[PDB]
């Protein structure tokens, strides 16, 4: 039973590079490969893309050039970096693992890192 | 005939299992904790090494040992299974490591409480890396209906696996057997269990090309490790042996003969071309020219000379023949048969019959080769005598 | 990109009744193993969701017996035996046969 | 080649084929070598008979 | 190879010397009192 936890800046101006981080316990990014997802304000849940613990990445074709996921194997946390942030990128980022990749144990959605574009 | 009764393997990587077994090093028993994730070109498995601590045997066993000889070491890739909603620790009294400790890289999947239902978790893993994956799993036979009902609950138990090349089904028999599998890249190795399933924790991957050893002598790295046998290391340029027909590595050809000596020198008569025993009656000692010579005796200038011109060409011919034949082949034999745990009797009889016939033809080839090369050397040296005479 | 269609939209269900929500795909969902790759997550409003059904039609670990969504081919239907207080949730139908891992518009179930 | 045999009989077959490969390769090397020597002797012997 | 087939070897190409010894410009007196050959034959 792993425990997921997310953190990052909330009030963020548009266009510049976004920072995000996410801490996990138990598996320690040593066995299963996690991923990131994006939930626009009360809209349709989207799948950013998966990252192998080894490092191989596979983001959603919809948005690929503006999104990069951090492996961060040594530390027990995986981070997310989004470029070209927009009012459309305003969202409630969730940090998790999913059934269908090979593990059949729930999902352990991490807490929502609500983000805003403000001015 | 002479062997070095130590595993003399300096310069290339070596692992001494000792009490560890090579079928152990996938499972992770208490005797292989430091060799669970080894990486070397040598495996030394000993007679005293037991591959399991709980009682049981490997199904499809000798083939799996022959694969793990040719591994180059093992890079255990951590399989991403979690097993949520059931108990994971299943340590038994048979294995001793700081008290109760089961295999490190498998898990005895056991119910949370005794005499309860086992959820039918049907696990699955995909080989993302571009390499074949050695996937292992174990099935715990109960031994009685009481232990089955206590551990995994009542009712019949059905465990199945599934791949693109493996869809073969199991049932427990009312004492753990392990069953291996080749997993292709971009393929999925889907399990499906209803209890009595020793679930794996990490996946095995090959590294390179190792060539293993089955012996009882200790390791002492001082030599180059070319060819090995069941009681040490034999290293030589000689193309044939007599010690053991089951030598694994870059090993000479076993013969039935005691010791076939090649007559690398000429025919000698002490005090087949013509006149080897003719007008030149006997050989004479007072001459230092090699494996040929032209000794001299005069009447005015008495003394011994040496015709180096044809002699050195003759020695170059004999030494070129020597370097041609003593040149050993590049073929790499493997360990087909086993001496610690015996193979099935019919396949073993086929193996011994094939091996004995191979030693028959190699021994006859060696005897005929020595005979024809002895005749070649004698006829050659007689031919240089004749061309000197003309 | 596999558009996943959720049926229907909302269920103003009354307490203690069987409630069934379906989700069809324009591509038949069937993994090589034979175990269809499809899930039935449920997001608690303003919070982290929870998977309720996994691997097509299989009771998920730590999930109440009422939830037992079935289905076949390309159309799978999550079913619930009774309606309770915790039932309220926007249900999402995850695919998983291919990448992208598409979800659903959601099903806002309420009393 | 299309669908592999089971591994024990497969390794027995491969070991047998490699051993027969060694036997035929070594016999071919011997045959080539001594038939090259026989051609040399069958070129030289009648030249010696011409000479005498 | 399946059928009435040649015998497999490990060698790249073995060549049988159908011709005699060449000395361009094992039996007794090969290239002896005569030194070398001549192409005009
Ligand atoms: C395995 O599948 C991935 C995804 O389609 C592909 O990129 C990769 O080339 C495949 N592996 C091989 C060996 O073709
Ligand atoms: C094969 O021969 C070895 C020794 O030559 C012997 O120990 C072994 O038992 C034989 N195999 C069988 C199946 O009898
Ligand atoms: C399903 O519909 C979408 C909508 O355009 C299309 O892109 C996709 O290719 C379709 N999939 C199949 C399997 O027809
Ligand atoms: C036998 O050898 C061939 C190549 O020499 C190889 O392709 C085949 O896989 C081997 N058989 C087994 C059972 O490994």
């Amino acid at each position: 039973q792993v425990q997921l936890q997310g953190s990052g800046p909330g009030l963020l101006r548009p266009s510049e590079t976004l920072s995000l981080t996410c801490s996990v316990s138990g598996v320690s990014i040593n066995s299963y490969y996690w991923s990131w997802v994006r939930q626009p304000p009360g809209k349709a849940l989207e799948w950013i893309g998966y990252i192998y613990y080894s490092g191989n990445t596979n983001y959603n074709p919809s948005l690929e050039s503006r999104v990069t996921i951090s492996v961060d194997r040594s530390k027990n946390q995986f981070s997310l970096k989004m470029t070209s942030v927009t009012a459309a990128d305003t969202a409630r980022y969730f940090c998790a693992r999913q059934g269908i990749f090979g593990d059949y144990g729930s999902d352990y959605w991490g807490p929502g890192t609500l983000v805003t574009v403000s001015s | 005939r002479t062997n070095i009764p130590r595993i003399c393997s300096k310069g290339k990587r070596t692992v001494d299992l000792g009490q560890c077994g090579l079928l152990g090093t996938i499972t992770g028993p208490p005797q292989c904790d430091q060799f669970l994730e080894f990486s070397a070109d040598l495996i030394i498995e000993r007679r005293e090494g037991s591959d399991v601590c709980y009682p049981g045997k490997f199904v499809n066993e000798e083939a799996l040992r022959q694969i793990l000889r040719e591994s180059g070491g093992i890079d255990k890739e951590a399989m991403g299974f979690t097993y949520s909603g059931i108990r994971t620790n299943g340590a038994t009294s048979s294995c001793r490591r700081s008290g109760s400790s089961f295999y490190a890289e498998m898990k005895w999947l056991l119910s949370n409480t005794d005499n309860a239902a086992f959820p039918q978790m049907t696990k699955s893993y995909k080989n993302t890396r571009k390499n074949p994956a050695l996937i292992v799993w174990g099935i715990h036979h109960s031994g009685s209906t009481a232990e089955q009902t206590k551990l995994y609950g009542s009712g019949n138990k059905l465990v199945t696996v599934g791949s693109s090349n493996y869809q073969q089904s199991f049932v427990p028999s009312p004492r753990i057997d392990f069953h291996w599998l080749m997993l292709n890249p971009n393929d999925t190795v889907t399990f499906s269990f209803n209890g009595a399933f020793i679930a794996p924790d990490r996946a095995s991957f090959l590294r390179g090309k190792s060539m293993g050893i089955q012996s009882g002598v200790q390791v002492d790295a001082d030599c180059e490790g070319d060819c090995y046998y069941s009681g040490g290391t034999i290293i030589s340029n000689l193309p044939f042996q007599n010690i053991d027909s089951r030598a694994v590595g870059k090993c000479p050809r076993y013969v039935k003969q005691r010791s076939l000596l090649l007559a690398t020198g000429m025919k000698n008569v002490p005090e087949l071309f013509g006149a080897i025993a003719g007008f030149i009656e006997n050989g004479w000692e007072g001459l230092i020219d090699g494996w040929y010579g032209f000794r001299h005796q005069n009447a005015q200038g008495e003394g011994t000379a040496a015709d180096y011109k044809s002699t050195q060409s003759a020695i170059d011919c004999i030494t070129g023949k020597l370097n041609r034949l003593i040149e050993k082949t590049n073929q790499q034999f493997e360990l087909i048969d086993n001496e610690f745990t015996e193979v099935e009797k019919q396949i073993g009889n086929v193996i011994n019959w094939t091996r004995d016939s191979i030693t028959e033809v190699w021994s006859y080839n060696a005897e005929l080769l020595v005979a024809m090369e002895n005749q070649h050397t004698i006829d050659l040296a007689d031919s240089e005598m004749d061309k000197l005479y003309e | 990109d596999i558009v996943m269609t959720q049926s229907p939209l909302s269920l103003p269900v009354t307490p203690g009744e069987p409630a069934s929500i379906s989700c069809r795909s324009n591509q038949s969902l069937q993994h090589s193993n034979g175990y269809v790759h499809l899930d039935w997550y449920r997001q608690k409003p303003g919070q982290s969701p929870h998977l309720l059904i996994y691997l097509g039609f299989n009771r998920a670990s730590g999930v109440p017996d009422r939830f037992s969504g079935g289905g076949s081919g390309t159309d799978f239907t999550l079913k619930i035996s009774r309606v309770e207080a915790e039932d309220v949730g926007v249900y999402y139908c995850m695919q998983g046969l291919q990448t992208p891992f598409t979800f659903g518009p959601g099903t806002t179930v309420d009393l």
